[PDB]
RNA sequence: GCUGAAAGCAUCUAAGCACGAAACUUGCCCCGAGAUGAGUUCUCCCUGACCCUUUAAGGGUCCUGAAGGAACGUUGAAGAC
RNA sequence: GAUGUCGGCUCAUCACAUCCUGGGGCUGAAGUAGGUCCCAAGGGUAUGGCUGUUCGCCAUUUAAAGUGGUACGCGAGCUGG
RNA sequence: GUGAAGAGGGAAACAACCCAGACCGCCAGCUAAGGUCCCAAAGUCAUGGUUAAGUGGGAAACGAUGUGGGAAGGCCCAGAC
RNA sequence: CCCGGCGAGGGGAGUGAAAAAGAACCUGAAACCGUGUACGUACAAGCAGUGGGAGCACGCUUAGGCGUGUGACUGCGUACC
């Protein structure tokens, strides 16, 4: 089905009474509201828009303003949207908390990776470093060739920017979910640095 | 005096409209591009587009002889080094049956600025209805 | 003249 | 392979019909409306006075200047610029 | 009135006459394990000792350690035995 | 014999092949090779046949109840195959 | 006389037939670099032209429909020695 937006608040370690030591990555997945529900005789598919946060009133645009005055939702600070498996229904203004993850056991967290800027093919491919010694010039850290005896294929692995882009990793396990404080304890690691705001949602992959 | 030649700022376009079910590809396509060319027009001019627009309905019941709905393949490529794909007759109809009148009419038309406004002038629904009835079409039975 | 250029 | 004639029988085939692999099309992930065929939904803002003129998708003046954007600044787990 | 040559390093890429994995027919296929032929190029496809070597032999592995084209791929990318 | 020293039209493009020998000019027409659905000027032209493989539009020995046509022959209301 | 750093370099005045002669000086070409105006130009592929040719601008024109410049689109077209 559907899933949510939150915050990534790090990473900390539960230990079982057995004595394991389970990574978790903290969520805190603050009360989402919905903002738009389409059907297919104005847009073409069944989804819903859904925001979360707060933001300021002078630096919110009015645009937006009647956008989510229109629901009579408060404002967030951004938009997402999620498709309905033909079996989902829902309302604006409607609230929905983190106990919707209660009876999953696993989710397929999306968001933003981290931003290594400019890098270069080790970084980036794994590219095996030239000798460092023994007649290298200038081309220790180098790709090297790149073609053959007249162009350079499209695709070619090559340097560049590295990072800050969409990431989904899968299949990850659900250890507690505590809607007092409306967080959501995913096991492993996810994508984006501490604060950034990233998506979760059911498994598909089982 | 010099021979007539046509202006695209005064000339008529007429709109007219086509159901290409039970039709042959290539025999019924040819007569696409030599109406959307103008070379039915007595005012026909080879650097002027003298045509009439078209709309074709039903283009998933084109018909095709021997095995080609089967045997026709659609080679295409992406600028990548596979990047070649292939498409039988019967797995684009399923998938975009537009497309098939949209290809056969680009390699009877020229190749230019001018050939590719004359497929501009070409509308083509696989079904039977259209939104253009505010055009006042005609008939048509190519 | 030396083998490759120039040496 | 079933059925089954041509060819009284037989036959997986010619008409029809059912199986069939990490290939191909899908489904998983990312880019993605410069898709010039340039798409779709919601919301927000502007409701002046005239002149002249090849009298038109015309030009110019006075008043008006929103929504929003940009610039600037403090900066970033963003970044060569 | 100049197209710089083996091999190594690096980065690869396509073909299929398939090394492995996958799907099958006959088998002098009991089984296990093989042989032969067909379909299949999706991905994957050793490290070291001697030698400048490719190759090759040897040791030990691996499901397998494929055959070839690309100026016997690649020196305005390195090396220079 | 052409090219070299020869343009032009055709063969998709292609000095040597096919047609044909450019004094200059015209928005005149008839022809050659080659062609006449579209890109692309001209027959979706007429008659009677063949092919089902896109053969046409790359290829041998050799194999094959493919298929049309042609002349016989053997055995057939003593009942044949 | 004025700007300017009691500058360089300029602008007026003035001399002179000439200052469009400022001594970087008769005449003052081209390559090359610029300002202004008209037209074209951000879905369009290749010796950048040629033939045809829309539209725009200006000058004619006793509206005569011509000429000048621009050249969307279109056929053919791979520099010279
Ligand atoms: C004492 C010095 C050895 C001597 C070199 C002679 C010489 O004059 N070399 C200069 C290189 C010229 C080049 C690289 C010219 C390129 O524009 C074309 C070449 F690539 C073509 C090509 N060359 C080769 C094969 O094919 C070829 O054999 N050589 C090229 C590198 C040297 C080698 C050669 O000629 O060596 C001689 C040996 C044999 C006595």
């Amino acid at each position: 089905m559907i899933g949510l937006v939150g915050k990534k608040v790090g990473m900390t370690r539960i230990f079982t009474e057995d004595g394991v030591s389970i990574p978790v990555t903290v969520i805190e997945v603050e009360a989402n509201r919905v903002t738009q529900v389409k059907d297919l005789a104005n847009d073409g598919y069944r989804a819903i828009q859904v925001t979360t946060g707060a933001k300021k009133a002078n630096r919110v645009t009015k645009p937006e303003a009647g956008h989510f005055a229109k629901a009579g939702v408060e404002a967030g600070r951004g938009l997402w949207e999620f498709r309905l498996a033909e079996g989902e229904e829902f309302t604006v203004g409607q609230s929905i908390s983190v106990e919707l993850f209660a009876d999953v056991k696993k989710v397929d967290v999306t968001g933003t990776s981290k931003g290594k800027g400019f890098a270069g093919t080790v970084k980036r491919w794994n590219f095996r470093t030239q000798d460092a010694t023994h007649g290298n010039s200038l081309s220790h850290r180098v790709p090297g060739s790149i073609g053959q005896n007249g162009k350079v294929f499209k695709g070619k692995k090559m340097a560049g920017q590295m990072g800050n882009e969409r990431v989904t990793v899968q299949s990850l396990d659900v250890v507690r979910v505590d809607a007092e404080r409306n967080l959501l304890l995913v096991k492993g690691a996810v994508p984006g640095a501490t604060g950034s705001d990233l998506i979760v949602k059911p498994a598909v992959k089982a | 005096m010099k021979t007539f030649t046509a202006k695209p700022e005064t000339v008529k376009r007429d709109w007219y409209v086509v159901d290409a079910t039970g039709k042959t590809l290539g025999r019924l396509a040819t007569e696409l591009a030599r109406r959307l060319r103008g070379k039915h027009k007595a005012e026909y001019t080879p650097h002027v587009d003298t045509g009439d627009y078209i709309i074709v309905l039903n283009a998933d019941k084109v018909a095709v002889t021997g095995n080609k709905r089967t045997d026709k393949v659609y080679y295409h490529h992406t600028g990548h080094i596979g990047g070649i794909k292939q498409a039988t007759f019967e797995e684009m109809i399923a998938r975009r049956p537009e497309r098939v009148i949209e290809i056969a009419v680009k390699g009877m038309l020229p190749k230019g600025p001018l050939g590719r406004a004359m497929f501009r002038k070409l509308k083509v629904y696989a079904g039977n209805e259209h939104n253009h009835a505010a055009q006042q079409p005609q008939v048509l039975d190519i | 003249x030396t083998x490759p250029f120039x040496x």
